[PDB]
């Protein structure tokens, strides 16, 4: 879990 | 007797706009000019006192 | 009371009261909200006006910031603190003027000179287009000769063309000659008074229409 | 207020604090955000915003950094502190400019001018657009200033309007300035002057072509 | 509740 | 050698026409100005030498 | 329930 991130694409 | 009255047509208002210089779609300089309308035609006026 | 005028660029902070009792509402004059977003359990109703406005309810006390999101474009952010009292209203001029893809096919479907008259004409007969918005009016837009000083009154604005109305006050008391070419500035594209003029009084609180050119500078 | 402006070249990474508190906005001008990236658990919730730029905000405490991808291609960084407060809202700026869109004029002249021009120019050259056949010319066309003799050369007669030129004598000795209206005649459409006028002196033998209408009387 | 705004997006 | 100098461009010709003021359909009247407008363009050009 | 409006829009 450490170390990840989030990250979104917008249509 | 009828009474009679005159009629009175009122004068027209004009407007005028002084235009800047401009170039057009077909490169043309274009000095400053002005173009005038009318807002208000004339028209009878009523009248205030029939006698 | 008159709403209250915002009048915010599009990134306005605007520190403005709400009332946590009775409904408030916002209008957009030229534009339709689409949209208005708060912090969660905040802002308890949000219902969109007809017109375009949005009338919303906040129960909460804390100060909080609210953003409204426009149809053609367009985001203002207010900060909001719930006070006791009457439901406020408040009228949000753009400042910007914003983009109106759907105005510029009218616009250049005519002639220039014919525009230009149909702009003029319709400030001066009161009626607006349809592709056209009010907007606030710009604080120097025209020279100002021999001593003068200028009130904005009223301004729209299209695609690329942007009207305005500016009241003129002679100041000196001895007569002054005008000419719209004294009024002229980079991007003012015509003058036209009102009156026909030619010539201002001592005491003058006569008025001009300029269109300018949106985006000029 | 207005959003904080911030200038940063592909890549660019700039400090800016946002707030806990309430929503945060991004924009980007001419620009769609297309993507973002936190460290996890960093920002709460992501919207975007009607015309672009996104909506964000945090419960973090801690600096972290954003990664915002535009559609045009452009990835900027950002440095976050979250801190108290209302939501701050930041105008993102490409140092510098990728292409110039060149000036469009979208200006369009009126039919009867642009008439008149063309053919103008087509005498001043003297090509023959097709329905001119050519005629003698007139010597009602010429009103003079004084000094001048007219003698007609050439000119052109079509379906709807009538070109001919006319060539001044040169007038005495004082020096005759030129005003292309004070060869005026009713029934005349436009007047041009060959070369640029600007006084004829003690002399010169300048042509003249004058446009008036044809058919009508 | 963490974080969540209200976003009504109006038709 | 004759040719090769640096090249320059000339200046295009302009020509300006006066129209005669003009009513419209609409009933607006026009009182323009002159309109000045390019006639002939520019050309490539070999200055001579000094 | 606080902070709710009723509103009625006649046909």
């Amino acid at each position: 879990r450490p170390g990840m991130m989030d990250s979104q694409e917008f249509s | 007797n009828p009474g009679t009255v005159h009629p009175q047509r009122s004068r027209d208002q004009i407007a005028t706009v002084w235009i800047a210089p401009w170039v057009d779609s077909d490169n043309a300089f274009h000095q400053p000019g002005r173009v005038s309308f009318v807002v208000s035609p004339a028209d009878w006026v009523l009248p205030a006192r029939v006698n | 009371q008159s709403p209250a005028t915002i009048s915010l660029p599009q990134g306005g902070q605007f520190r403005l009261s709400i009332s946590n009792t009775d409904p408030n509402m916002i209008f957009i004059p030229g534009d339709k909200v689409t949209a208005i977003t708060a912090p969660g359990g905040m802002l308890a109703d949000k219902r969109l006006t007809r017109a375009g406005g949005v009338l919303f309810t906040s129960v909460a006390t804390r100060t909080f910031t609210i953003f409204v999101e426009t149809a053609r474009g367009q985001t203002f952010s207010v900060v909001a603190t719930p006070v006791k009292g009457e439901g406020r209203v408040y009228r949000l001029m753009s400042a910007e003027p914003p983009s109106r893809p759907e105005t510029r096919k009218w616009e250049t479907a005519q002639a220039y000179e014919k525009l230009l008259i149909s702009l003029n004409r319709a400030v001066l007969t009161g009626d607006i287009p349809d592709g056209y918005g009010e907007v606030k009016p710009l604080s120097d837009g025209i020279r100002l000769p021999g001593g003068f000083s200028v009130t904005p009154l009223k301004a729209w604005a299209g695609d690329q063309l942007r009207a305005d109305r500016y009241e003129l006050r002679n100041a000196n008391t001895w007569g002054v000659a005008l000419r719209e070419q004294d009024f002229w500035k980079p991007g003012v594209r015509a003058v036209m008074f009102d009156n026909n003029a030619q010539t201002l009084m001592g005491g003058g609180r006569m008025t001009v229409t300029v269109i300018r050119g949106n985006g000029e500078g």
